Parts: structure tokens; C-alpha cells; sequence
């Protein structure tokens, strides 16, 4: 179990940590998290209570550095910063579990939802869409626009998600334009998935990577792109097996976690309904299915 | 965007553009099976390509054969049609080459933007306009080389015949419009207008007859009132 020691908290703050969110007062005695559990990314995430506008946060693994977060005056946010002196951050922390200053990750043993959410994310890919190679941690906010928007406007501050594109000559092949269009396996299989992404299982992390940053940040292009990747395997009509076995999970807890009260701006009812009901998989997604049926029947 | 009456003018402008109307490519006659089903027979179409500034008509005409054994015809035949416009776009020199293609049907958005993703400089565009072009197959001559096509074919017609020569683009596409919205309307009537003076004739190279000025003023008001005529017929007015 890893710990990540906030110096201090000196405004009042909303702090998520994953699926987890909690209030801290202006300068009350908050010095972090603990019992962070080892194996997964996290996310640690902020709004400001005299500022809602712009949550940000630091997507990190424990196991890639001592990470802690202190407040700069100067550009007004919390930041992850790596402390490189082992022996000072292990008595640093110490200290502060000793005085009980820090909340404690509240993972309850029968759940298994960040590890559902985040199966396939993995530091390494994240650092890839989000560029900035000095740091260990990623930075995300509300506002980042990905390399598509910026296609249709700082590169250094962008979401280097994989570009998807329906009517695109990447996704269309001479010859079959009719084909490629209506049934997108070669875009899924050949472009994608053996040419860009290797394996499935960097395609559902990107996607899942998508969805978390759509979901805590309000970032609007990943939302975009998260259906976008949806959409292409559910318009292919020839996908693994294991591949839609694996989507109906991932999409399952995906719905299960959204906050009822965000379903109208984080879901795409297009979308989903052509997944659901008109697509090649329309059939292959039954847990999803039911579980956006019986939660949100007005999208549908 | 889309092209509708406040932007009408642009049509007769020097920017190089198409109308493309699917309305004729996928064509059947229903009938009865001997067991009392229903069942349908495909007839030959075309594409209606039209450039309204000179009244090129790049007739493309689509032989039964195009559909054997083929399913979901007519999803198909927007694809089709797609394809046969961006190859005749590419057979064109450059300079000749439309900067915009104009769609009657808006489900032919899609077929054409793809198939002419090798040309993003050439706008792919809808219409409010409620434009008449099904019934180029009401005109005696094109109905009759697509009739008579036993393999697919491509034909040029002016269908202005030679009235640029007197009248402006802009005036000629109305007169067009007026011709095809009356014979949409009532068939019989507007061809017994158009033909009922056997001393006025079509000349072999022509469409229309050789109407003097004085005489298209009569026969245009004689299509008003037929689609004025039709207008109260069918709706007890
Ligand atoms: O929180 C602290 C201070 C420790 C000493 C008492 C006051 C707080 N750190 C300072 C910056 C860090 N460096 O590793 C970690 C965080």
C-alpha cells in the first residue's frame, strides 16, 4: 500500500482519488492519501471550491516513483511533484500516518470496480497520449483538446489519443468504399488493430483511459473519443469473440460507475443507440444492454 | 451548406458546379407470380448529372445488369450512383473538374463524400430545393436511349438545347424546371402542350421544340396553368 504526502492543503478543495471524492477545507490539516493500492493507475484529481471551472488531476503508479502533491501560489493548483530522496519521503510520510493526517483509500475487499475500469490502462500508453516525457505522471484537465480537435490549438498541451475518422481515406479502401463503410472490420482489424494498436488490449485502453477522463474532467474530446472507439467495433461485423465478450465488461461497469446525474452530457444517444439496436453487434452486448435499459431508458 | 432560395444565384455563377438526382437509377415494375406473390422487375435508369450554368447533361445510364445478384438494391443504388459520378469526375481534366456537387436526395450525402475522399477540395453539398429531375425520363429522347441500352452506357446531352443563345443560364434553368415540375405533374397534358402544333419540330441534335420567344411565353403560361389546373384537381380548390 503507497502513500502520496500533500505538503498542505491551503484551499478549500473538492480531491478525487479514482471513484472517490472528498471535501477539504481551507487550510485544514489534510497531509494526503494512504493504503493506495499497488497494481493499478491512479488518478488524483481537484476543483476548486471558489472555482468549479477546470478540474485537473495527475494520472500515476506508485510503483514509478514517490509522488506527492503541494500547492503553488504562483499558478494557482495542486501539483504532483516526484521526491527522489527515498529516505526523506519514507520519514516524511511516516510522520504524517503517525499524527493520522491523511485519508485512507477506501477500497471495500468485494469490489472489484477500478480494477474494471482501468484492466487495460497502463502508465506507459498514458504517457504516450499525454505528452510530457520529464514527468512520471500525466497531467489532464477539463479544457485539453485532443490532436483531432486541433485538426478541425497548443500541441504540447494536447490528448494524443489514436485518430478515428468513419469518412477518411485511412478507414475507406479504393474499391470498397461501399463495403468499408457500412461493415468497418478492415478499419477495426487491419488498420487498427494490427496496424496502429498491435493487440486488443492497447485498443480497450485507450478507450477505458477515454471514458475515465470524460468522466472526472468533463474533458469533452475524450468523450468523443470514447464513442468513437465504441462505435468502430460495434459497426464491424466481424470482431473476436473475446474481443466483444470482454467490450460488454468493459462498457458494463463503465455505465454502472457514471453518475446518474451526468448521463445527458457524458452519452451520446446516436451512439448508443445504433450500438444497441442497429449495429452488426446489436446482439453480442447483453449486459450493457441491460444495464443501460433498466438505467437510463429516456436515452433510449 | 445546403442550397435553398437565399442562395439561389449561385448556381449561374463561374464556380464550376453538378446536380446529381438518383431518382431514376433503381427502376421496377411490380407485379403478380403465378404462385400470387408479389415479385419486381428491374428496368434500366440513370444517373442525371446536370451542370445548371450550361446545361451539360452527363446522362449515365444503368443497365439491369448492374444489379444481378445483388441485395438491398436500393441501398446499393446510391452507391452506384456515387461511384459513377467520381469516376466521371475523374475522367474530367482538371480545369474541368466541378468545385461543388449538389445532391437532390440528402441520402446520397454519404456515397458521394466517400467515394470522393481523393478530392476534399470539391464540396459535397444538399438542397431545400424541391427540384423536378425525376421526370428527365418524361423527355421523349432520353427515355428512350435509356430504354433501348443493352450495356451501360454514358451519353451527353444539352438540355438547354440552344437557348443559352438567347436567354441567360439563370432564365433557362427556370424554364427547365417549369418543363420537368409540369410533366411531373401531368404527363399527358404537358407533352400535348409541348407537341399539340405539328409545324413546330425538335430538331435531330435537340430535346425541346424550336419554340420562338413569343411562343416559349405562351407554352410556359400554358404550364403554369396546367400545374395550377392539377394543383385544384387534386385538392378540390
Ligand atoms: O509535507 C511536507 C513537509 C514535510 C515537513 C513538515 C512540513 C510538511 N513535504 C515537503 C515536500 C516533500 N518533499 O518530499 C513532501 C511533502
Amino acid at each position: 500500500m503507497n502513500t502520496v504526502p500533500f505538503t498542505s492543503a491551503p484551499i478549500e478543495v473538492t480531491i478525487g482519488i479514482d471513484q472517490y471524492s472528498f471535501n477539504v477545507k481551507e487550510n485544514q490539516p489534510f497531509h494526503g492519501i494512504k493504503d493506495i493500492p499497488i497494481g493499478h493507475v491512479h488518478v488524483i484529481h481537484f476543483q476548486h471550491a471558489d472555482n468549479s471551472s477546470m478540474r485537473y488531476g495527475y494520472w500515476f503508479d506508485c510503483r514509478m516513483g514517490n509522488f506527492y502533491i503541494q500547492y503553488d501560489p504562483k499558478d494557482g493548483l495542486y501539483k504532483m511533484m516526484e521526491e527522489r530522496d527515498g529516505a526523506k519521503f519514507e520519514n516524511i510520510v511516516h510522520n504524517f500516518k503517525e499524527r493520522q493526517m491523511m485519508v485512507s483509500y477506501p477500497k471495500i475487499d468485494e469490489d472489484d470496480t477500478w480494477y474494471n475500469l482501468t484492466e487495460f490502462v497502463q502508465m506507459d500508453k498514458i504517457r504516450k497520449i499525454v505528452r510530457k516525457d520529464e514527468n512520471q505522471f500525466s497531467y489532464v484537465d477539463s479544457s485539453m483538446t485532443t490532436v483531432q480537435e486541433n485538426e478541425l490549438s497548443d500541441p504540447a498541451h494536447s490528448l494524443n489519443y489514436t485518430v478515428i475518422n468513419f469518412k477518411s481515406r485511412e478507414a475507406i479502401r479504393p474499391g470498397h468504399e461501399m463495403e468499408d463503410f457500412l461493415d468497418k472490420s478492415y478499419y477495426l482489424n487491419t488498420v487498427m488493430l494490427q496496424g496502429i494498436f498491435k493487440n486488443s488490449s492497447n485498443y480497450f485502453g485507450e478507450l477505458q483511459f477515454a471514458f475515465l477522463n470524460a468522466m472526472f474532467f468533463g474533458n469533452y474530446g475524450s468523450s468523443l473519443q470514447w464513442h468513437a472507439m465504441i462505435e468502430l467495433i460495434c459497426s464491424s461485423a466481424t470482431v473476436p469473440k473475446h474481443m466483444l465478450d470482454k467490450l460488454d465488461e468493459i462498457l458494463y461497469y463503465q455505465i454502472k460507475t457514471l453518475p446518474e446525474q451526468y448521463s445527458d452530457i457524458l452519452l451520446n444517444e446516436r451512439v448508443w443507440n445504433i450500438c444497441l439496436y442497429s449495429s452488426f453487434q446489436k446482439n453480442s452486448l447483453h449486459n450493457t444492454e441491460k444495464i443501460m435499459e433498466n438505467k437510463y431508458p429516456e436515452l433510449l | 451548406g445546403a442550397m435553398n432560395s437565399s442562395n439561389y444565384a449561385e448556381l449561374f455563377n463561374n464556380d464550376i458546379k453538378l446536380f446529381v438526382d438518383d431518382t431514376n437509377v433503381y427502376r421496377v415494375t411490380v407485379h403478380k407470380t403465378f404462385e400470387g406473390n408479389v415479385a419486381t422487375k428491374a428496368i434500366n435508369g440513370c444517373i442525371f448529372t446536370l451542370n445548371p450554368k450550361t446545361g451539360h447533361l452527363f446522362l449515365k445510364i444503368i443497365h439491369t445488369s448492374v444489379w444481378a445478384g445483388q441485395k438491398r438494391l436500393s441501398q446499393l443504388a446510391k452507391w452506384k450512383t456515387a461511384e459513377e459520378v467520381s469516376a466521371l469526375v475523374r475522367s474530367l481534366p482538371k480545369e474541368e473538374q466541378p468545385k461543388q456537387i449538389i445532391v437532390t436526395r440528402k441520402a446520397m450525402l454519404d456515397p458521394l463524400e466517400v467515394h470522393m475522399l481523393d478530392f476534399p477540395n470539391i464540396a459535397i453539398r444538399p438542397t431545400e430545393l424541391r427540384l423536378p429531375f425525376s421526370a428527365a425520363m418524361s423527355i421523349d429522347k432520353l427515355s428512350d436511349v435509356v430504354m433501348k441500352a443493352t450495356e451501360p452506357q454514358m451519353v451527353l446531352f444539352n438540355i438547354y438545347d440552344d437557348w443559352l443563345d438567347r436567354i441567360s443560364s439563370y432564365t433557362a434553368f427556370s424554364r427547365l424546371t417549369l418543363l420537368l415540375r409540369a410533366l411531373k405533374t401531368n404527363e399527358e397534358s404537358a407533352k400535348m402542350i409541348l407537341l399539340s402544333d405539328p409545324t413546330i419540330t425538335i430538331k435531330s441534335y435537340h430535346l425541346w421544340p424550336s419554340f420562338t420567344d413569343e411562343q416559349w411565353i405562351t407554352i410556359e403560361s400554358q404550364m403554369r396553368d396546367l400545374i395550377l389546373t392539377e394543383y385544384g384537381r387534386k385538392y378540390n380548390v
